[PDB]
């Protein structure tokens, strides 16, 4: 009933991944409140038992929490971004019978994985650590929900390919490239879970065997573990590199500071994980320096871009009338909330940072492993700057995929939930960076025990301020994401408007750089040498040595 | 202007850049520097250590908690540790001060964490292997250990102790 | 125009952050070794 639908019926095929993206965020955000109450010391579980009589403890909670928001939404949200908008900017079509696969299988195992969720027969969170036991067919769901992504990146290869035949020795449009080393990042990346889930969950939960060993279990982990919140991380940057400079006002200043940056994240995003295993047994002390360092390396990129977003905001400013050396920042459009989500999620990235960098110093991660830290700094990384950044791109991505307009109501609505959103993750974000310098431990329901950590007196206090704004917040988005999606204002000509993307300052400097950057196949080769050389050592030694311990249900 | 704030910002941006490197280089080197110290004692035994987890409370070093603790050294003592669903063996440990402990610590069931309050001892504890961690307390006393790794629906509730006899 | 005076003055919040929360922790380890 849309012709919009008809030439680009990958507007609609987008909106059915952000559609059940979104939804899988409002559902796991829904635990988000009662945690930071939690860690408040207060216990508002009997509520919530009563609301949701289907919950069974504070863990099953918890595990819904990760799942849905660090793994669904957020793959999801990719998805619909590393692949529309290489699309888009090409002005191709993505192959649309996979295209479709991709949302079913996504659909489905989302689904299949959902029952034993809610059924209490997984509440083993979202890290899923063996022995911890989970029912089949969360495995089997998940399994399928990631293999979704594999049927993404060759869509997006495909494009590529068509797009490179099309144009014999161009180079690569910028989207393109980092959707394009996107995805292949991505896929070395997946090759460590899905072996893990190949050659152990699978089989297990099935019967088939009856051990597991932990430490290789939880090292083709984190193979995939960190990669993954890269995998989260990109489709952001994608959007603040490409989109915000022009919702900014301005221009992206570096064509080719962008490509060195998502080129460098296909170069140091996987072989690092062991940065998550630092009190880990069994793993040899040199290859976590070897990793810690590497990890610092991998800090970079941000680094770099830290800088790229600040010039093109400053030149957006200065173009907007930006006086000195603050002015620029009031010259921006505060009245849109495109562009207010994004560049606060990015203040919050500012402490969301030093955190991460002081965790991937090796000896200094035992001061806060597995404290309330750890969800200090990730609240910064992605429920702050990824999250703002999605809900952000409500306000552009919503009319050009559906045809429906924004109202001045909803503009400011908005830029209310945006900004308690902010306001409310920051909060939390000292309650729990200051509760991990006390020793607080993360994945507790410390409320359940009062007297236990006295200590964290005043930032349970922020703990519990945090809960009640973001609560609200969630609230009034659940009101105002629906409130878009149920009106039937349709104009099918802002349906068919441009995406915003923005222009780049180009420099002579850069056809060399540039070039030399598109040789995909290279990098693509280094990168994957790099995973060899930094995991290979390890994974032979620790698969020399197999010892499968059986499964336990502790819940 | 535009591509004068091109040239402008590419050249500050070389600079951010070698600013930067130069200061992750200076943490690499901090961080080599407690890798030297005493303080590195707390780095997990690099060394594959594999033992059965259903049987490590009917035979060996971790049956008895009364055979715990054993003086391996001059000023060394090794503490064979148990963390289980919702506790730690020995309940407390007993050790000297100034004294060089090893942990020695293991699980029968699922992963653990064993974090010692106010001390870097921090190691995660994992079914079928054994977490070898060196620490010598130099501050006396009634030590908390909490288990920070979801074990299970009493997971908030696993605590330890440690007594570092003056 | 001229010297990206902002985006300095970004960079450099970033890098005293960073150092802050750095030698920060740096700090505590010690204190806890
Ligand atoms: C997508 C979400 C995430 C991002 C991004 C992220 C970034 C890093 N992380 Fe992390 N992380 C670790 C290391 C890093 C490092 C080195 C970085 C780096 O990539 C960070 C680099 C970031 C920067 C260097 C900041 C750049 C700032 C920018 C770009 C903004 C500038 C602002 C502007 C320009 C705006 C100005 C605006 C105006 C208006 C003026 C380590 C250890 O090395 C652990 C283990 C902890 C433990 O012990 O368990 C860890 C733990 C986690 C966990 C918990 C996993 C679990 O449950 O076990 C999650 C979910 C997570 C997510 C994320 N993490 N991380
Ligand atoms: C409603 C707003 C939110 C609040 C108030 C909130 C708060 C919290 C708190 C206090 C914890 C610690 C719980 C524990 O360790 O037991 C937590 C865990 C977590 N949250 Fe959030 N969060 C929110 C939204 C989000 C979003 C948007 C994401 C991802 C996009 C997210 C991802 C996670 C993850 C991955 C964990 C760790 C789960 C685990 O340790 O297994 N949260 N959240
Ligand atoms: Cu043992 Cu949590
Ligand atoms: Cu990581
Ligand atoms: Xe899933
Ligand atoms: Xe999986
Ligand atoms: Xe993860």
């Amino acid at each position: 009933i849309s012709r919009v639908y008809e030439a680009y019926p990958e507007k609609k095929a987008t909106l059915y991944f952000l559609v059940l993206g979104f939804l899988a965020l409002i559902v796991g955000s829904l635990f988000g409140p009662f945690q930071a109450l939690n860690y408040g010391n207060v216990d508002a579980y009997p509520l919530l038992k009563r609301l949701l009589p289907f919950v069974q403890s504070y863990y099953q909670g918890l595990t819904l929490h990760g799942v849905l928001n660090a793994i669904v939404f957020t793959q999801l949200f990719a998805q619909a971004i590393m692949v529309y908008l290489p699309a888009r900017e090409l002005n191709m079509r993505p192959n649309m019978g996979l295209m479709w696969l991709s949302w079913w299988m996504a659909f489905i195992g989302l689904v299949v994985a959902a029952l034993p969720l809610l059924a209490n027969e997984a509440t083993v969170l979202y890290t899923f650590y063996p022995p911890l036991k989970g029912h089949w067919a969360f495995y089997l769901g998940a399994s399928v929900f990631v293999l979704s992504t594999w049927v993404s990146i060759y869509i997006v290869l495909d494009l590529w390919r068509r797009w490179k035949a099309a144009n014999p020795g161009k180079v690569t449009p910028l989207v393109t490239y980092m959707a394009v080393v996107f995805w292949l990042m991505w896929f070395l990346a997946s090759l460590g879970l899905v072996l893990e889930a190949v050659l152990f969950l699978l089989p297990w939960s099935f019967g088939l065997v009856e051990g597991v060993d932990p430490l290789v279990a939880r090292t083709l982990f984190w193979w995939t573990g960190h990669p993954i919140v890269y995998f989260w991380l990109l489709p952001a940057y994608a959007i603040i590199y490409t989109i915000l400079p022009k919702q900014a006002g301005g221009k992206l200043v570096s064509d080719p500071m962008a490509r060195l940056a998502f080129l460098l994240f296909l170069l140091l995003s996987t072989p690092v994980g062991f940065h998550h295993q630092f009190a880990d047994p069994g793993i040899d002390p040199t290859w976590k320096m070897i990793h810690s360092v590497l990890t610092l390396f991998v800090a970079v990129p941000s680094l770099m871009t830290a800088f790229t977003v600040a010039a093109s905001l400053e030149f957006a400013g200065r173009l907007r009338g930006g006086r000195g050396l603050f002015g620029w920042i009031r010259a921006l459009p505060w009245d849109n909330p495109a562009f207010v989500a994004p560049v606060l999620g990015l203040l919050g990235f500012i402490p969301g940072g030093a955190g991460g960098i002081v965790n991937a110093s090796f000896t200094l991660d035992y001061v806060v492993h597995n404290t309330a830290w750890v969800p200090g700094h990730f609240h910064l990384q992605v429920a702050s700057l990824v999250t703002l950044t999605a809900m952000g791109s409500l306000y552009w991505l919503l009319p050009n995929l559906t045809g429906k307009p924004i109202s001045d109501a909803q503009r400011r609505l908005g830029l209310a939930v945006v900004w308690l959103w902010f306001l409310g993750m920051m909060i939390m974000a000292v309650g729990l960076h200051w509760a991990g310098l006390l020793n607080v431990p993360r994945r507790a329901y410390i409320a359940q025990v009062p007297d236990a950590y006295p200590h964290a007196a005043v930032p349970m206090v922020f703990n519990v301020l945090a809960g009640i704004v973001l609560l609200v917040a969630l609230l009034l988005f659940i009101y105002g994401l629906f409130s878009v999606l149920l009106s039937r204002e349709r104009k099918p000509e802002l349906a068919e408007a441009p995406l915003p993307f923005a222009e780049v300052i180009s420099g002579p400097e850069d056809r060399r750089l540039v070039l030399a950057m598109d040789r995909i196949g290279f990098w693509f080769a280094v990168a994957a040498i790099l995973v060899v050389l930094a995991y290979g050592p390890t994974l032979v030694q620790l698969f020399g040595h197999l010892n499968p311990v059986p499964g336990w249900r502790l819940w | 202007d535009e591509h004068k704030a091109h040239k402008a910002i590419l050249a500050y941006e070389k600079g951010w850049l070698a600013f930067s490197l130069a200061m992750l280089f200076v943490f690499i080197a901090l961080i080599a520097y407690t890798l030297a110290t005493h303080t590195a004692g707390v780095i997990p035994a690099g060394k594959l250590e594999r033992v059965d987890p259903t049987t490590v409370r009917q035979e060996g070093p971790w049956a008895d908690p009364a055979q715990a603790v054993v003086q391996t050294g001059p000023n060394q003592y090794t503490v064979y540790v148990l963390a289980f669903a919702f506790g730690y063996q020995p309940n407390p440990i007993e050790v000297p001060q100034g004294a060089e402990i090893v942990f020695k610590i293991t699980s029968p069931d699922v992963i653990h964490g064993f974090h010692v309050e106010g001390t870097n001892i921090n190691v995660e504890v994992l079914p079928g292997e054994v977490s070898t961690v060196r620490y010598t307390f130099k501050r006396p006393g009634e030590y908390r250990i909490i288990c920070n790794q979801y074990c299970g629906l009493g997971h908030q509730n696993m605590f330890g102790t440690i007594v570092v006899k003056e | 125009e001229e010297k990206p005076k902002g985006a300095l003055a970004v960079i450099l919040v970033l890098t005293l952050t960073i150092l802050v929360f750095w030698l920060g922790v740096y700090a505590v380890f010690f204190a806890r070794g």
